[PDB]
RNA sequence: ACCUUAAGAUAUCAGAGGAAAGUCCUACUGAUCAAACAUGCGCUUCCAAUAGUAGAAGGACGUUAAGCAUUUAUCAUUGAACUGUUCAUUGAAGUCAUUGAUGCAAACUCCUUGGUCACACACACAUACGGCGCGGAAGGCGUG
């Protein structure tokens, strides 16, 4: 009785992520030049 | 309180029928045309014998096998199998000396009481039950390390039982043939 | 100086291993050359040797194919595998182990189970496998661990709980040796029932309304109504324990109490003689109880204490042959019994002729060549007399079967083909050392007509009447066999044949020999010649 | 693999050719390569009784 | 045996008074804000057949089901034939699955939930529809 009563869970299913992988997660790169706007 | 309880029976009274240990086999419906030698004929491939009797004029004989397998494989194929044009029916029976003394006992009507055949003190080695010899070793499982003589002894079984049991089949074949024995 | 270089050149690893090469058949030396190899890892992770990890695997897996039915190490090498980290290989250890029981071992399967429930974590694969699982090794006796991990992995998972419902129903049938948990679990799970509803997960609608008499969408006042379904229940439940406790009772009283013995131990165990009898006499009643499931599954649990011993496979393909009429079936019983028994003659003499049945003779042919083979082409001089008969026997069969008869009336020359006659004559040449001299005369002998019992004399009898080789020549089976082959000719006459045999044949023979030679002779004499028995009487004085 | 070779006593024995490889096959012993000459000498005497 | 501490504050602006410049305070006074508690709005939405064997909302980690349609199952080295293809060998990794996965769709079975309230079985309505029975749930707004 003593772990007889925190009996967890299954162990959580697998899906296939839907997201970017974390080596590939970047914000936005090439972010063009600011000299350009101010002459025109 | 606990919901389980171990099992408890009572027990039958120890007949010849409700006896584990007996081998004995009791054959009904003799002809009367059978003999000692033809009957263990009949009744010796199940297994080895210890005796073979048939009591005269009573149409009924007895076979004392050793293990209680062969005796239950001879009930189970031979039955209604006809000797002497009479069909046969098997049945569990007694020894000499206790029906003798169930014979006195009845007629005294005293007590009806039955002894238990004796067992063969497990654990044993050796043996393979239901085995037939006729006549080095290293002791492997695979073989038959001990075995009963053939009618009694306690002889090793060699290599040489295939080759003899060949030997003698083929002896029997020619000499049974020409009508020395009907056995 | 590295750990895997310091054990490869320690001494001792030499001596185990030569034990193990030398002994492979023991398993003593197995196992004590493993716990070496084993212990001299002291830590056991994922950073030691890649090169004494692979010699710790291909230790393990050399064991296990040396002795297929170790199920503690099958267990053992699974989870030290897992304990490296990867959990494909204990995946593929497990399978591997499963097939090497033909799927059907208890401990296997609940090890494998409790392993898998860890690891997959997918429903529908992890209830496919206890489906399989189930049907194969489902109604073993003492199979209530499995139903116990099965109850608990549904009760744990699944929220609708009528999977519960429609499990233990079966549960309750099987004649388990625990069923008595089960029944207190149907009897507690039936008694917190409270609505009249809940009872349609028991049964259907239509079958509680015509059996037991319940209407389920009974409306009124339902508090006796329900107690009224609920004490039905309760004694159909009770016939059904009555039925499943003499089942057990009868089981356990009879056969069960008596077995011992129930793990695969090594090829030097002996198993006792009591063990053996009612191992059979239990394979006998569950035969008789006809469920196909139950008699592979006794038969595969009764392989495990007497493998070795053969009577069991024997058993099986005699059952598989006259009672399920597969042939073969038989024939891979057979087959595999052959790596396993320890004797293999009878074995092979009923393989030899399952093989025959089935009409494939190729694979009869390869038989005979491996059998042959075997013993470096010189199975004539084998010290086993059984193997080297049942060999000539159908080897001769096949020889019929090929080559077109040399002799007239289409008699087959059976052991007169130059290919058998060598091998027969050369066992002949022994003439002490060999057991069948007698069995292969007598067998000789039978050819019963004008040409083949020419061939027959001239090249066996009298080449040894030539040669005088003492031990026939005393035998009187020997003399026994020439006259029965010479009186039983089709083509002789009457007359000739009394004739050569009363002036021709007992005169080859020696005086000095009479006293072993008499009783053969006479018993042909009193047969067949009681005319002639006066001069033979005569001329043996 | 590395100072470990994989022989079989049973079709040594069988006086056949593929007593010894470096596979792992059912019915294989690893022995060292360095005894593989030891290992054969173990087996003389018995081999010599099967040959007479 | 190890441990003994972040520091500040508790609606806000404006006006009158008290202890040149702040500084503090006022069971002081206005205005705003926030909280609690009462209390209302012709406020807005929602509250399940029994005159019947139903239905609504949400599930199923439920079945049919191997449903119907697609698509997947290693890399290197060496030898051999071959016009890329096939067979074998050594080494390296390797989630299980292929009765899977993915796409589509339908039937069925079952669970939880609710005023299963009261009066009615009714001829209404253009300013379109007495929102003119008692409660309950949830918000919007107003007052004290």
């Amino acid at each position: 009785d003593v772990s007889r009563l925190f009996k967890p869970r299954p162990p959580l299913s697998y899906k296939r992520p839907t997201d970017y992988p974390y080596a590939k997660r970047q914000t936005n790169p090439n972010i063009t030049g600011v000299a350009n706007l101010l002459s025109t | 309180m606990s919901q389980f309880i171990y099992p408890v029976q009572q027990q039958p009274s120890l007949n010849h029928f409700t006896d584990p240990n007996n081998t004995t086999v009791f054959i009904g419906g003799l002809s009367s045309l059978v003999t000692e030698d033809e009957l263990r004929a009949y009744f010796q491939p199940f297994g080895t014998i210890v005796y073979v009797k048939i009591p005269v004029g009573k149409c009924c004989g007895f076979v004392q096998y050793v293990d209680r397998l062969s005796a239950e494989a001879a009930i189970a194929g031979m039955q209604g199998f006809p000797i002497a044009n009479s069909r046969v029916r098997l049945s569990w029976g007694r020894s000499a000396k206790q029906t003798a003394l169930l014979q006195q006992a009845m007629l005294s009507n005293s007590l009806q009481v039955q002894q238990q055949q004796p067992g063969l003190q497990q654990p044993n080695y050796g043996y393979i039950p239901s085995s037939t010899c006729e006549a080095s070793s290293t002791m492997l499982p695979g073989c038959q390390i001990l075995n009963y003589s053939n009618p009694q002894q306690v002889i090793m079984q060699g290599s040489e039982a295939v080759v003899n049991s060949t030997n003698a089949m083929l002896n029997r074949l020619e000499q049974g043939s020409n009508g020395f024995m009907f056995a | 100086m590295d750990k895997y270089t310091a054990l490869i050149h320690d001494e001792n690893f030499s001596t185990l291993t030569l034990n193990v090469s030398r002994y492979p058949k023991s398993l003593a030396y197995w196992e004590k050359l493993l716990n070496y190899i084993v212990k001299a890892s002291a830590p056991i992770c994922k950073s030691t040797e890649p090169q004494l990890l692979k010699l710790i695997r291909c230790t393990y897996s050399s064991m296990l194919n040396e002795f297929p039915y170790l199920e503690n190490y099958y267990i053992d090498f699974a989870l030290l595998e897992y304990k490296l980290g990867n959990v494909s290989m204990s995946h593929k250890i497990f399978q591997r182990g499963l097939q090497a029981f033909n799927q059907r071992s208890l401990l296997l399967w609940t090890s494998y189970l409790k392993f898998c429930n860890n690891v997959i974590s997918h429903q529908k694969q992890l209830f496919k496998k206890y489906e399989t699982a189930e049907e194969y090794v489902g109604l073993h006796f003492f199979s209530g661990e499995f139903w116990d991990l099965y109850l608990e992995q549904i009760s744990s998972r699944c929220t609708s709980s009528k999977k519960y419902w429609n499990v233990l129903r079966k549960i309750l049938e099987i004649p388990l040796h625990s069923f008595s948990k089960f029944y207190a679990l149907w009897l507690q799970r039936i008694d917190d029932i409270m609505d009249l509803k809940q009872l349609s997960q028991l049964t259907s609608k239509d079958e509680l309304l015509k059996k037991l008499k319940i209407d389920i969408n009974y409306s009124g006042r339902k508090g006796p109504y329900l107690q009224d379904a609920k004490k039905k229940l309760k004694k159909i439940t009770k016939e059904m324990y009555m039925v499943v406790q003499y089942q057990v009772l009868e089981i356990y009283s009879i056969f069960e109490s008596k077995i011992y013995i129930n793990y695969y131990t090594s090829p030097e165990t002996l198993v006792s003689s009591d063990e053996i009898e009612t191992w059979i006499k239990y394979l006998d009643y569950t035969i008789t109880l006809q469920t196909d499931s139950l008699t592979h599954l006794n038969f595969q649990r009764a392989l495990l204490p007497l493998a070795h011993y053969d009577l069991v496979w024997i058993k099986y393909s005699k059952w598989l042959i006259n009672s399920k009429n597969d042939l073969l079936g038989a024939k891979n019983v057979l087959l595999m019994g052959l790596k396993f028994s320890l004797k293999k003659t009878e074995i092979i003499k009923l393989l030899y002729s399952v093989i025959c049945k089935l009409n494939e003779y190729v694979l009869l042919r390869n038989l005979l060549e491996k059998i042959e083979s075997s013993y470096s082409d010189n199975v004539e001089n084998v010290d086993d007399f059984e193997i080297f008969w049942d060999y000539l026997q159908f080897k001769t069969f096949c020889q019929n079967s090929l080559y077109s008869s040399r002799y007239s009336d289409s008699q087959s020359n059976g052991l007169l083909n130059k290919e058998l006659f060598d091998k027969v004559w050369k066992r002949l040449s022994c003439k002490e050392k060999k057991s069948g001299q007698e069995i292969l005369l007598n067998n000789l002998v039978q050819f019963y007509s004008k040409d083949t019992v020419e061939f027959v004399e001239k090249n066996i009898f009298q080449k040894i009447i030539e040669f005088g080789w003492e031990y026939y020549l005393q035998n009187g089976m020997f003399w026994n066999c020439y006259c029965r082959l010479i009186y039983f000719d089709t083509s002789r006459s009457y007359l000739d044949k009394r004739q050569y045999i009363v002036r021709k044949i007992w005169p080859q023979i020696d005086k000095k020999f009479a006293q072993s030679v008499l009783p053969s002779l006479t018993e042909f004499c009193e047969s067949y010649f009681p005319e002639e028995m006066d001069t033979l009487e005569e001329m043996f004085t | 693999m590395r100072d470990i070779v994989f022989v079989s006593p049973q079709l040594y024995l069988s006086s056949q050719e593929g007593w010894k490889s470096d596979s792992a096959k059912s019915g294989f012993i690893p022995i060292l390569k360095n005894d593989l000459q030891r290992f054969q000498d173990s087996l003389k005497h018995i081999v010599d009784a099967r040959n007479s």
